[PDB]
């Protein structure tokens, strides 16, 4: 069990203790997704308003 | 009023426990997937321990110890005994054993170092092989490993016990099944009744290809044995007869010659793993019924061979043992509106 | 945030007036609109239902609608009559004769544009209108026929707002005319399509409650409406009172309605009061609010399963005790709560109790047992419709038997869809 | 000195941010108006606390923080509360109507047109940074804002700040204090869409905080206020190394380096001890060995699970108070002998240790007692995957009936996103299983 990289200072100290060794989409595609969902939404709304107009 | 769910229908012991639970009028059964249960009699495989103890307003209790497989599958138990300081490689009640993987870590290069010292020292050199149907007891290794590699799973092979205690009349072998219940408090309870699963065929130390006088399984004996049931009904000698026999034939009690050792082994195994599996400070609780399998040699020395984690009982003893499970494991946690267990503590 | 309230027809306006009396009292407002309460919990969300007017006055965001002036006059003359803005009284003269067709197609159409004018005027003074609640019966003519006309118009003009209704169901035990089943079935067809959440207030249940347990031998509509205003104040308490759960109509829809069409809620109330001294204990409150005998929709909840439940405890009590009791109900009757919606029962607590009670509990269940209600209606419907009885009142307003057949089918489909999830 | 921007999203994120920033101000001696007398470099500096506070010419110390909610009522409480002066108005951003507990409403419908404003205010903070190292993002899994708007914000941050580190403090949903029946849907959805945009996430199960509050604080029925003062203690414990002199976890990159070897498995478990009631009359102060030992009781974890049946990939101990290395090493030795601590074969068995001698600051009048020493352990154990199992199971139950799905589809989301997110979580669960069995 050995103690390494002991660094220390007025606020405190730090160190490691070893016990045993080792055995994204772009802005383009994003605003395209947001707009696709807005299109599906606007379409469902149009279906609804057409049914109400019937 | 308490609720339980049954997720292993193929369990004789807990089928009976379900019946006794219902017959109290204070336990109702829910559907296998209804999570609002107090009690879970879980499946044997991939029981979902991570989903227990997250139901507000429900104290939850399961009939298995997550982790206990380390004791109850053969390679695991060998690994545990060799590596654990509490048991150590110098363990005096477990036979020399080694973990071997098929051709397709392993211990055959460490095996052979011992095997050949045993063949040179002109000692009895029978070894047995098995995993967790497909058994080979041989006198030379190249039969053992050859057989292991025809199958495809990890195997353990261990010093066969060449001088067993033989029941007379009959000159036959046997194993001793002990039933131990561990409760949510980690009390270890040994059931007062054990069973001797005997062979019906005199012990033939000659050719080890006949498994009828060397393996004591209740199945192989009903099917492939000559006189299944000649000496005892169902090839099962219970504890009173066996104690009588030891008194009459050998001038000792079962308690003295054998049980002391079985209690020592049971307690040692369970106390060893207690930190890895205890649910003392856990959000759910566990109990578990275990079947410890023992073999006595001709010098009245007890040996452990397998621990089984989902055992069946003997038909005579189902009632009493299942009622004991309810009393100590279940009603302890969920109370209702001269014990059959010996508590193991030292 | 803001809710716009519409009450239509005789029943709609009588229960609507009672609702505004009751919650006006709860929020400390007097019949003149002048706030005179003591606490400040009463005003934090006062704008959900009230508009602030000149001189620190509070004016209900309420539109009153009828085709005959009798009942609207009765409201103006009533106790809180002068709290409503007079421009929000919109009425005709001919009435609707208990005829869904007059309310929806002929007389109502003539009046609906001016109602929608007042609707629009109220809505444009709203910072963030969340939607509308309507009060109406389903068995008369104005409430059922014209209120459902209104609802589909409102949906057309505001298709992204919540539409919520308190809908009184007709019962032969409390019956005005024989054509009530016809009217109800035509209306339910409308409600299934155009509301997000409907409180099914069964007049059968209200009668049975007044009779069997309040020991009232001759229940009046006043006795029924006391139960209705208690239920209404209860189911809207999380809307108008600041709590941990900052609730609104849309969250309530999202959480209560797993499938769009199954949005017909069974309301319940405890303790059942008549127009006492013993304080209820939280275990008693909890056992009662779940009791078939305290629900306002005549159904047997054991005959179905709870999809979702929302419960509201009003009073000063132990939130710990409330949690334990609710969990005890679910854990001791888990058979009756669908297992495929985890944790489908949620609870809220308000410190302010209703008038005259130290503690109360309101229950809002979406149960598949609600099918029983619609089955009742459908049976009554079919009994007449197979002989085409009383249809002439409707064909004389332009309607075709085909439209009756369609609404019958849609209601029977609704019943089937509930049965689908009672066995899942 | 490199700056850190905190972003608080939705009700849970904002109320937790309130708690944490109150704590920070107490710890660094910053008053509610933003004045810190011990700061002699007036108008600026590159001290350690400056990674969280900027300075005005008038001596005001101002959190590097943005609060964003889709409805106004909760951030309005920040705007009128004790620390109103602390925050500059354009760092407090509100909508008109919330996401109605609906991930898709927060991500798509309402998200789409407050996102650019939020990113503009975030850029106004970053432009005040000589060397921004990245973001600490606070949000619930369950809220419609906290789930949906957060995942949109995370995607965009990866775009506009690709080299920067993003850390999550994430509230996992618990029925005892949950507000909505669809929190499993939202959880899975937001985890799948955020996984690749987050370098390290600290998950806090409200069930654990709730129970810790009941058992060790003797609070009958904990409120959000209880839970958040406790959560903020843990958060302060985690960030103390960015705000104070030291050599362990000094930048956001070091959290990934020390705690996350495999990038997908970036959910460290946090254990915190001791938690002691202020109303405890006589308290015997716990030793280094007792609190370090408590770090291995499940009842002290931020998420209830059993690390004994998992494997460790990393382990950090953060002490605050009267602690010296040799007492830590003694404690560790004895603990190693009495406990089931298995590391993965390709990782060293060991502990990175950090000590700050100032003991924990407690909110005056709060519930937590002052103590002479306390520790937070951060361990990357496979056992936390239990939480994903639980969550995934609840999801599978509802989705098999498509219950409530119509509420998401009607916001423009496609049914396939549900099974895609679930697909991903199946992958995650398998990653965990074969790293650790
Ligand atoms: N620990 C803690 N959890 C909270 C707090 N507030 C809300 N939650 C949890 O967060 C989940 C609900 O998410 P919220 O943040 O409240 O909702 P939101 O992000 O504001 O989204 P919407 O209200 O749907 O617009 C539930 O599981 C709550 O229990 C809080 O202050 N502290
Ligand atoms: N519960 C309740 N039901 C009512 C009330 N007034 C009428 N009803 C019921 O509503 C139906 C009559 O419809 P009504 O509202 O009078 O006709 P409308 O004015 O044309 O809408 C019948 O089922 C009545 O029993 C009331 O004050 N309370
Ligand atoms: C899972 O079932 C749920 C049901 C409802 C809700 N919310 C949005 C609520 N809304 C309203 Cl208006 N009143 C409520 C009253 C009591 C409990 C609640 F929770 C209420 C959340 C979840
Ligand atoms: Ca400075
Ligand atoms: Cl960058
Ligand atoms: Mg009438
Ligand atoms: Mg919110």
């Amino acid at each position: 069990m050995e103690v390494i990289e002991l660094n220390k200072c007025t606020s405190g100290q730090s160190f490691e203790v070893i016990l045993k060794p080792p055995s994204d989409p772009s802005l383009e595609e994003i605003q395209k997704k947001l707009e696709a969902a807005e299109e599906r939404r606007k379409y469902q709304e149009a279906e609804l308003l057409k049914h109400l107009a019937e | 009023m308490y609720t339980f769910v049954v997720r292993d229908e193929n369990s004789s012991v807990y089928a009976e426990v379900s019946r006794l639970l219902l017959a109290t009028g204070q336990w109702k059964r829910l559907r296998k997937d209804n999570p609002r249960f107090n009690l879970m009699l879980g499946e044997r495989n991939r029981l979902p321990f991570g989903r227990l103890g997250h139901e507000p307003g429900l104290v939850q209790l399961v009939n298995y110890y997550r982790g206990a497989d380390k004791l109850c599958r053969k390679a695991s138990l060998v690994k545990l005994i060799k590596t654990s300081p509490e048991l150590s490689e110098s363990c005096t009640w477990f036979p020399e054993s080694y973990v071997i993987y098929p051709t397709n870590t392993d211990e055959r290069e460490v095996f052979l170092a011992a095997y050949n010292r045993r063949r040179e020292g002109r000692e009895g050199n029978v070894w047995i092989a098995k995993s967790s149907e497909g058994i080979l007891i041989s006198s030379e290794a190249s039969e053992l490993l050859d057989f292991i590699d025809e199958q495809g799973q990890v195997h353990v092979i261990q010093k066969y016990l060449e001088k067993p205690l033989l029941l007379e009349p009959g000159h036959r072998k046997f194993d001793i099944r002990s039933w131990v219940l561990v409760d949510h408090l980690y009390n270890i309870y040994l059931y007062r009744e054990g069973v001797l699963r005997t062979s019906s065929e005199p012990y033939n130390s000659a050719n080890f290809q006949d498994k009828t006088c060397h393996l004591t399984n209740h199945c192989i004996q009903k099917e492939y044995s000559k006189n299944y049931g000649r000496y005892e009904e169902g090839n099962e000698m219970f504890f009173e007869e066996f104690n009588q026999y030891l008194m009459d034939a050998l001038n000792t009690t079962l308690e003295n010659s054998i049980l002391l050792q079985i209690k020592h082994i049971i307690r040692s195994c369970l106390m060893c793993i207690e930190p890895a599996i205890s649910t003392k400070h856990l959000h759910y609780q566990s109990f578990q019924l275990f079947g410890f399998d023992f073999m006595v040699d001709e010098e009245l020395k007890v040996w452990l061979i397998e621990v089984n984690g989902a055992p069946a009982c003997a038909q005579k003893l189902y009632a009493e043992l299942c009622q004991g499970i309810v009393d100590v494991a279940i009603s302890s946690v969920f109370p209702l509106a001269t014990s059959i267990f010996i508590k193991l503590h030292h | 945030r803001e809710i716009v309230h519409i009450q239509a027809g005789q029943c709609g306006n009588q229960i609507g007036a009672k609702f505004w009396e009751v919650i006006s009292d709860e929020h400390g407002i007097d019949p003149t609109g002048s706030y005179h309460g003591d606490s400040d919990l009463q005003l934090e969300r006062i704008n959900v239902y009230y508009n602030e007017a000149t001189g620190n006055k509070y004016v209900p965001r309420a539109i009153l609608v009828d085709l005959e002036p009798g009942t609207m006059d009765s409201v103006r003359s009533g106790p809180f009559g002068q709290i409503f803005r007079p421009d929000n009284f919109v009425f005709g003269q001919s009435g609707a004769g208990n005829n869904w067709a007059k309310g929806h197609y002929t007389e109502g159409a003539e009046l609906v544009d001016s109602v929608l004018d007042v609707v629009r005027k109220e809505s444009e003074s709203c910072d963030c209108l969340q939607g509308f609640q309507l009060t109406h019966s389903l068995g008369g003519g104005t409430g059922s026929g014209m209120g459902t006309l209104l609802i589909s118009k409102i949906r057309e003009e505001y298709p992204d707002r919540i539409m919520n209704t308190f809908s009184v169901m007709p019962s032969p035990k409390v019956s005005d005319t024989v054509v009530e089943p016809y009217n109800a079935t035509l209306s339910v067809h409308q409600l299934v399509e155009n509301t997000d959440e409907t409180y099914c207030i069964d007049n059968e249940a209200l009668y049975d409650i007044c009779f069997r347990t309040l020991k009232l031998t001759t229940p009046t509509y006043g006795d029924l409406n006391h139960l209705v205003s208690a239920t209404m104040s209860g189911v809207t308490t999380c809307l108008r009172f600041p709590g941990q759960l900052n609730a609104d109509l849309r969250k309530l829809a999202v959480n209560m309605v797993p499938f769009p069409r199954l949005h017909f809620f069974m309301p319940g109330f405890a303790p059942l009061t008549s127009r006492q001294y013993r304080a209820l204990t939280v275990p008693e409150l909890t056992q009662q609010m779940f009791d078939s005998k305290n629900m306002m929709a005549a159904c047997d909840p054991r005959h179905g399963r709870y999809l979702t439940v929302a419960a509201i405890f009003r009073g000063r009590m132990s939130m710990k005790e409330v949690d334990e009791q609710m969990l005890n109900v679910q854990n001791k009757n888990s058979s009756y709560f669908v297992e495929w919606i985890p944790n489908n029962v949620k609870t809220a607590v308000c410190d302010i109790p209703p008038r005259g009670l130290k503690m109360s509990a309101t229950f809002i269940g979406n149960s598949t047992a609600i099918q029983e209600l619609f089955k009742r209606i459908s049976e009554q419907f079919t009994a007449m419709f197979r002989r085409k009885a009383f249809l002439h009142w409707y064909t004389g307003e332009g309607m075709d038997e085909m439209e009756f057949t369609e609404a019958e089918s849609n209601m029977n489909d609704l019943v089937s869809e509930y049965q689908q999830y009672q066995d899942a | 000195m490199r700056e850190c921007i905190s972003i608080h999203v939705g009700q849970a994120g904002v109320q937790i941010g309130n708690a944490c920033w109150e704590l920070y101000c107490l710890e660094h001696g910053i008053q509610p108006d933003g004045q810190m007398p011990s700061d002699k470099t007036i108008g600026g500096g590159d001290d350690s606390f400056n990674t969280f506070f900027s300075e005005t010419g008038a001596g005001k110390h101002v959190p590097r923080a943005v609060f964003v909610d889709l409805e106004p009522t909760v951030i309005d409480e920040v705007r009128t509360g004790t620390y109103r002066q602390l925050f500059h108005p354009e760092q407090l951003i509100t909508g008109k109507e919330d996401a109605a507990n609906n991930y898709a409403r927060g991500h798509y419908t309402i998200g789409k047109e407050i996102i650019d404003l939020v990113l503009d205010r975030i850029r106004k903070l970053a432009d005040q940074c000589t060397g921004l190292q990245g973001f600490l993002v606070f949000h619930s899994f369950g809220g419609g804002t906290g789930s949906g708007f957060t995942s949109l914000l995370m995607e965009r941050l990866s775009v506009d700040y690709g080299k920067k580190s993003k850390l999550e403090f994430s509230i996992y949903p618990a029925p005892q204090v949950s507000t909505a029946v669809v929190e499993p849907y939202n959880s899975i959805l937001t985890t799948h869409t955020t996984l690749e945009h987050s370098d390290c996430a600290f998950m806090v199960d409200n069930e654990a905080i709730y129970d810790i509050c009941r058992r060790n604080l003797d609070i009958e029925r904990p409120t959000y206020t209880n839970l958040n003062r406790l959560i903020s203690q843990i958060v302060s414990s985690i960030t103390a190394s960015l705000r104070f002199d030291g050599a362990l976890n000094v930048d956001l990159t070091e959290f990934q380096t020390n705690l996350v070897p495999y990038p997908r498995i970036h959910f460290p478990l946090a254990t915190y001890a001791p938690v002691i009631s202020a109303e405890k009359a006589y308290h015997e102060q716990l030793s280094v060995a007792e609190i370090t030992n408590a770090c291995f009781e499940p009842a002290n974890q931020m998420v209830k699970c059993d690390p004994r049946h998992g494997k460790y990939m990393a382990c950090c101990l953060l002490y605050r108070g009267d602690v010296v290395p040799k007492d830590v090493n003694a404690a560790i030795a004895t603990i190693k002998t009495k406990r089931s601590i298995q590391f993965v074969d390709w990782c060293p068995t060991g502990f990175k240790v950090g000590i700050n001698y100032q003991p924990p600051t407690v909110v005056p009048g709060g519930d937590l007692a002052k103590v002479q020493r306390a520790v937070c352990m951060l361990s990357n154990t496979t056992a936390i995957a239990e939480a994903w199992a639980r969550l995934d199971h609840k999801f599978d139950l509802m989705y098999a009936k498509r219950a409530f799905v119509h509420w998401y589809v009607g916001e423009g989301m496609e049914e396939g996103e549900f099974s895609e997110a679930r697909e991903d979580m199946a992958a995650l669960e398998k990653d965990y299983e074969e790293v650790g069995v």
